[PDB]
């Protein structure tokens, strides 16, 4: 049977197709991205408000981990 | 004081005199007595010497 | 009136049932801490991080749940559109558990941060002030439905 249907690679057999821990690196990086911003509703803003959550958190973060050195 | 309370639900407004009025127009009572059964039951007075 | 009385029973007000579901209680507890060590973070004195903190959540609350009235979407009629989110939470019942828990957190938040600003009184009158004018009257028996200019 065949039908008018084209499909789409799975990222692991694009991953496969395409071929040391850069790769690695990367994946915990991209981890840790995703990790953080799924979580805050940023998909539900526009750029500008964004944009200053984002300043606004960084800013919270680093007066944070100065207050702790 | 505030946690000893007891969950009450708002009170109501009373009736008026119009609504008063309307609800006893619609109650009707019965009849002092049965006049359903007295036709077969009245062979007695007419059978008393 | 009937009308309004079978409108707002027809439907689950879904602009207050949110409170009695999974992790409300506890979400009030957390934006507190949160508050708390956001004005720690600042750096002042303990007293005006304090005094800061009860200022922001009080007002806050006040703001939320007393000042806007009526429902953020189409519900019914109009069913509910003289009513703030304080007076449509189980609908119209006085006295529940949320009502309870709602009100008794001002006292205990006042009460934790009073062994900071003790030593001043101007602190001490105003944040008294404030706690029982803004966040245990309006949330009163005597005070519901009650509108004035
Ligand atoms: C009106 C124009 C005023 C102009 C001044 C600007 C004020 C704008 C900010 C305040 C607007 C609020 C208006 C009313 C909002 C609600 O009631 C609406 C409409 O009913 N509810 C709904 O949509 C139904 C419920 C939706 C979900 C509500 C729960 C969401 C999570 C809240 C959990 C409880 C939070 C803790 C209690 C409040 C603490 C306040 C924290 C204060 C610090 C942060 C804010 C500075």
């Amino acid at each position: 049977h065949k039908s008018s249907m084209v499909y789409i690679p799975t990222t692991k057999e694009a991953k496969r197709r395409n071929g040391g821990i850069l790769n690695t690196i990367e994946e915990v990086v991209e981890k840790l991205y995703w990790t953080y911003y799924i979580h805050l509703p940023f998909y539900l803003m526009a750029s500008f408000d964004s944009f200053f959550l984002h300043v606004f958190f960084l800013t919270i973060f680093s007066l944070s981990f100065f207050g702790i050195l | 004081i505030l946690l000893t309370r007891k969950s009450y639900k708002p009170p109501k407004r009373p009736l008026t005199e119009q609504e008063i009025d309307e609800l006893c127009d619609e109650w009707v009572p019965e009849p002092l007595v049965d006049p359903s059964a007295t036709d077969e039951q009245s062979w007695r007075v007419a059978k008393t010497p | 009136t009937f009308e309004d009385e079978n409108d707002q029973q027809m439907l689950p007000n879904m602009n207050a049932t949110w409170v009695d579901q999974r992790g409300a209680w506890l979400i009030h507890i957390v934006v507190i801490v949160l508050l708390r060590l956001f004005y720690s973070l600042f750096g002042s004195t303990p007293k005006w991080t304090w005094t800061l903190t009860n200022m922001t959540y009080i007002i806050g609350f006040y703001i939320m749940f007393h000042l806007v009235k009526g429902t953020p979407f189409d519900f019914n009629g109009g069913a509910y559109d003289n009513l703030t989110m304080w007076e449509q939470i189980n609908d119209e019942t006085l006295y529940t558990p949320t009502r309870k828990f709602l009100l008794i957190v001002p006292i205990v938040l006042f009460l934790i941060s009073n062994q900071y600003y003790r030593n001043d009184m101007t602190l001490f009158l105003s944040n008294l002030a404030v706690t029982v004018l803004i966040g245990v009257v309006p949330k009163l028996g005597i005070t519901h439905r009650l509108r004035i200019s």
